[PDB]
């Protein structure tokens, strides 16, 4: 069974400066993909695949790593990413989820 | 060597397909065109030599020009040496993957006056010298150094007016051919570089003004031409379509496979 | 476009059941997998199982295992999901989503969610 | 009949009914090295039925709005059994492959698939600047994917997957100079190459160079009527032949 | 010194004067080709005439 | 003291000659040859191989992988086209990114006979045929079925066996045509037609595919090498 450790429990960073979260894995994962969920709605589909930038996303989002360690960063905050997180793997093993990590604006 | 000259044929009505075949095996069919109408007996005469290995490389091309002025410190050029800079010789050398062949060098070094000021310049001949380091040998750091005195490293002398300075080089490698794609790291931990970087270390090229700066500045120029004898080539390669971006990797931009037309019909 | 399309938000009573639904439209149905998640209100998510519309074939996360059914019709092009034995702490709202197929070809994950019907227990 | 072939190599054994002729190479046989050509002077191990089987690599799925796939064939087989602890042990090492890619479908489906095995594919970045991470050029047993637009520049460090130049900057239809099968669902059910070992050095470390790419790309999409079967995956089977290694130390 | 065949639609001779042999002339006469090896690089040959899947 | 004369054309530097020249490094010893597989002795063997035909341009599907796919499908008129390209292999920007095309644009003149070899990438139940002609120039381009069949035509049935080759074959006054587009040296003009429908059964998609391959034959020879116009630079890389 996978278990997806996401850290940390919440980030906080003034608007302007880089920030990187990570998830690490029990194992090694087939894929593993991103999600955003803004409170009151939906998730939407985001990096996927680990570095594949979905449709409409702004170009200062990134996803990098492989092996057990994996990680998000943003390169400058921007101001409409007021939002949590959540991490997902894709392997044999049945499904799991991260624990979403909020970002909020200091 | 002679390309192969057509029999006649007759009117056929048999079991014999030559036309049908199946390319889903990875082999190009061999059917001549006297196997699907009915042709003549003719004689070719027509020749093979000007589409050869030997015949297609073996032509003079510039690969660098570089610049030093006389009156100035420290004004003298370096090159370190690769083929990847200019893009006529590098798209026709990376129709192959593995190359292994001798060099034949010339250089072509001209002059031009710079504004000085004084009263009635008229200065004499000018002698240039070129030398060659390989990696690991002393480097020259300013014009009047020790490093000149070319006791082991090769050097050419040479007055302008007279006849470009031309010499041969063997095939110089540590493996067993000039491989011009590299698919790997040069660490051992997979980290920094990557390409053809790796395998590049092939020496640096030197130049300078012999004589002293008499009243007034000169700029030299000096082009360098390779031409590859004795040609061996493996694994051919298709030819580059995207322009060229950098020199140490193959770095590009997508372009379209073609250039378009209006309709699928249109001539 | 690509739309997936739920029921409305009711209420029930502990001890009830309740049917929800995901209309799909605006691609071919039978070509890929529905996915069900749920998200509880001050939790993260959890996975419920999945279903081939193509063959039938249900699969199911080990907690939901006896007290979720789901099932599909593919005259209309919806899903439904049916919820055995609600409970007290179901004060929660499901989603569902459109899969590849699961890990022999899910590279895109899932790309295409629903709005997501609230569910409550109350007297 | 033609159509029938059968491939023993070590305890494993391949099987098919549907099937064109075996690609060798470039006209050559894999062979030992000779006794005129090696350059390391103490004795090479070979195990030879330990490790010259076939291994099957990950499945992948053939959707409809599919790109293509790359694998890095002396990377791929890392952690596959007692070929990826001869690689860990040993400092050099060459071997020749037999790459055989199997998809089946009805009668009522269509498709066409490319199956290149190119060497030495050197691929590109998607900023000008820098060169490709190691984690997205490769993977163990996993397909790294091409797409159908282009990767946007101003991500840090990507691999331009534009399909049409398959990532090395080149016409995608001028693929077919390296040794190549089609798979057309109409006619054909797998395609089988025999590579032998192509390197300008007689030996090679095998963490540090990827000597052959194996390109799956369909140049006419799958396509089917509505009530056929949805999914067809795609899997490559490997299998090393005449591989001897050199040079034995610590495990790394 | 030797002769030898001057390609024309007659001879020529040729010394060589330096001791390496990289610092001699272009082949520019090496007219080989084999290209079974690019077109036809197959297993099971097979015939012109015949069909190919039979 | 032997009285020689200097005549013109000494001290020059043409880039096209082959003389003996002093070694920079003398008594250098060389490493060893090896047996790589693989070896080109000449560049017609690379222009002999197949390469897939972008038939498909049309403005906006050369980025992408619609160039080479020629739609058929099941239609209900008779001797309707597929496609048609005047036969310049250097010039025309069909066959110019080829691989004969991209050797063909660093010579000047070239002759010899060229195959064109296609593969219905279809169903298994759908069965039609095609009439591929070739018509030498003089007239215009051929408009119908009518004309088409006057010219040099082969008829492709599809079935087990996926693949038909139309040879273009040598016509011409002259030994040889330039590369460059002259209206002196035209080749003339390939079309492919319908000759009955494409007829499928229930539950099987109408719409097919068809790839084009092109090679040279065993009589094709180039001349006359010079630069190609797909390069371009500004400064040193
Ligand atoms: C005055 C003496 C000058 C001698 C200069 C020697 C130059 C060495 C030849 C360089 C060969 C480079 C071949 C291409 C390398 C590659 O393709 O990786």
């Amino acid at each position: 069974q996978i278990v997806l450790s996401q850290s940390p429990a919440i980030l906080s960073a003034s608007p302007g400066e880089k920030v990187t979260m990570t998830c690490r894995a029990s194992s090694s994962v087939s894929y593993l993909h991103w999600y955003q969920q803004k409170p009151g709605s939906s998730p939407k589909p985001w990096i996927s695949a680990t570095s594949n930038l979905a449709s409409g996303v702004p170009a200062r989002f990134s996803g990098s790593g492989s092996g057990t360690s994996y990680s998000l960063t943003i390169s400058r905050v921007e101001a409409e990413d007021a939002a949590t997180y959540y991490c997902q793997q894709w392997s044999s093993n049945p499904l799991s989820f991260g624990g979403g990590t909020k970002l909020e604006l200091k | 060597a002679r390309v192969a000259d057509t029999i006649s044929s007759r009117p056929t009505n048999s079991e014999s397909i030559p036309a049908l075949t199946a390319a889903e095996t990875g082999h190009t069919s061999q059917v001549v065109p006297s196997d699907t109408m009915q042709t003549r007996h003719v004689k070719n005469y027509h020749s093979r030599s000007e589409s050869s290995i030997e015949n297609f490389l073996c032509r003079s091309a510039c690969v660098y020009y570089a610049t030093y002025t006389n009156n100035s410190k420290k004004g003298f050029a370096e090159w370190v040496i690769n083929t990847r800079q200019v893009a006529q010789l590098r798209r026709k050398l990376e129709l192959f993957t593995y190359l292994r062949f001798d060099l034949e060098l010339t250089f072509v070094i001209t002059s031009a006056q710079q504004p000085s000021t004084a009263s009635s310049v008229d200065a004499p001949v000018q002698t240039h010298q070129i030398m060659y380091v390989p990696p690991g040998g002393p480097v020259p750091t300013k014009v009047k150094d020790y490093a000149w005195q070319t006791s082991t490293n090769p050097s050419v002398f040479w007055t302008e007016g007279n006849a470009p300075p031309r010499m041969s080089i063997p095939f110089i490698s540590i493996g067993n051919a000039y491989s011009c794609f590299y698919d790997g790291w040069t660490q051992f931990s997979r980290n920094g570089v990557y390409g053809i970087n790796t395998l590049n270390n092939m020496g640096t090229l030197y130049m300078r003004h012999v004589n002293e700066a008499g009243q007034g500045p000169i700029k030299s120029t000096v082009r360098i031409y390779f031409k590859p004898k004795h040609v061996k080539a493996w694994v051919p390669r298709p030819p580059r379509l995207c322009q060229y971006e950098k020199q140490k990797n193959v770095n590009f931009s997508p372009i379209g496979v073609t250039t378009s037309r209006t309709d699928i019909i249109t001539t | 476009e690509i739309q997936l399309q739920q029921s409305g938000p009711e209420l029930v009573k502990p001890g009830a059941s309740v049917k929800v639904s995901c209309k799909a439209s605006g691609y071919s149905f039978t070509d890929y997998n529905i996915y069900w998640v749920k998200q509880s209100h001050g939790k993260s998510l959890e996975w419920i199982g999945y279903v081939d519309p193509y063959n039938g074939n249900t699969n199911y996360n080990q907690k939901f295992k006896g007290k979720a059914t789901l099932t599909v019709d593919k005259s209309s092009s919806t899903a439904f999901m049916h919820l055995n034995s609600l409970t007290s702490e179901v004060s929660t709202v499901y989603y569902c989503a459109r899969g590849g197929g699961y890990y022999g070809g899910g590279y895109y994950g899932m790309d295409y969610w629903g709005q997501g019907t609230s569910v409550t227990v109350s007297s | 009949s033609d159509r029938v072939r059968s491939i023993t190599l070590g305890n494993s054994t391949i099987t098919t009914q549907e099937c064109a002729n075996v690609v060798v190479g470039y006209g050559v046989w894999p062979e030992y090295l000779k006794d005129n050509e090696a350059t390391a002077e103490d004795q090479p191990t070979q195990p030879d039925v330990a490790t010259c089987r076939f291994y099957t690599l990950e499945s992948v799925q053939w959707m409809k709005n599919s790109a293509g796939w790359w694998w890095k064939l002396p990377d791929a087989l890392s952690q596959m059994g007692l070929f990826g602890q001869n690689m860990q042990y040993h400092y050099l090492g060459r071997t020749g492959y037999t790459i055989h890619v199997q998809c089946n479908a009805s009668k009522f489906h269509q498709g066409c698939l490319l199956v290149v095995c190119v060497p030495e594919a050197e691929m590109g970045c998607s900023n000008l600047n820098n060169t490709p991470e190691f984690s997205e050029l490769s993977g163990g047993d996993s397909a790294r994917m091409f797409t159908d637009t282009q990767v946007g520049e101003s991500n840090a460090k990507k691999v331009q997957t534009a399909v049409w130049n398959a990532g090395m900057g080149v016409g995608v239809g001028n693929l077919t100079i390296f040794p190549h099968q089609w798979i057309n669902l109409r006619t054909n059910n797998s395609a089988t190459l025999v590579m032998p070992y192509i390197n300008s050095v007689p030996m090679d470390n095998m963490f540090r160079h990827n000597n052959l790419t194996l390109m799956i790309i369909p140049f006419v999409p799958l396509n089917y009527s509505e009530g056929s079967s949805p999914y067809v995956p795609i899997t490559v089977t490997i299998a090393p032949m005449c591989a001897e290694y050199n040079g034995l130390r610590l495990a790394s | 010194a030797q002769v030898s065949t001057q390609k024309t639609g007659i001879h020529y001779t040729n010394i060589n004067y330096y001791k390496d042999a990289a610092s001699n002339s272009a082949n520019r006469q090496d007219f080989t080709q084999d290209p079974g090896k690019f077109t036809e690089p197959v297993k099971d040959i097979m015939v012109k005439t015949m069909p190919a899947l039979n | 003291g032997l009285p020689v004369m200097t005549t013109p054309g000494s001290t020059q530097f043409l880039t096209s000659d082959d003389f003996q020249s002093p070694s920079a490094m003398p008594q250098f010893d060389v490493t060893p040859e090896m047996q790589i597989p693989g070896r080109v002795n000449n560049l017609m063997e690379i222009a002999e191989v197949d390469s897939v035909v972008p038939v498909n341009n049309t403005e906006d599907n050369v980025s992408s992988l619609k160039a080479y796919q020629i739609p058929v499908q099941s239609n209900s008129d008779n001797g309707k086209q597929v496609f048609g390209f005047p036969l310049q292999p250097g010039a025309n920007n069909v066959l110019n990114r080829t691989l004969l095309g991209e050797i063909l644009n660093y010579y000047t003149h070239w002759s010899g006979s060229i195959k064109l070899t296609f593969m219905f990438c279809g169903s298994a139940m759908a069965t039609g045929k095609f009439l591929l002609a070739y018509s030498p120039p003089g007239a215009g381009v051929p408009k119908n079925r009518k004309d088409a069949m006057l010219g040099t035509h082969v008829i492709w049935d599809v079935g087990l066996q996926s693949s038909c080759v139309l040879c273009v074959p040598w016509i011409s006054q002259t030994h040889y045509r330039y590369v460059v587009e002259d209206e002196y040296t035209a080749a003339g003009y390939v079309t492919c037609w319908y000759q009955t429908n494409i007829v499928v059964p229930a539950d099987v998609q109408s719409s097919c595919d068809i790839l084009c391959f092109v090679s040279a034959c065993n009589d094709f020879s180039v001349r006359m090498l010079k630069d190609t116009p797909f390069i371009r630079q500004d400064t040193f890389y």
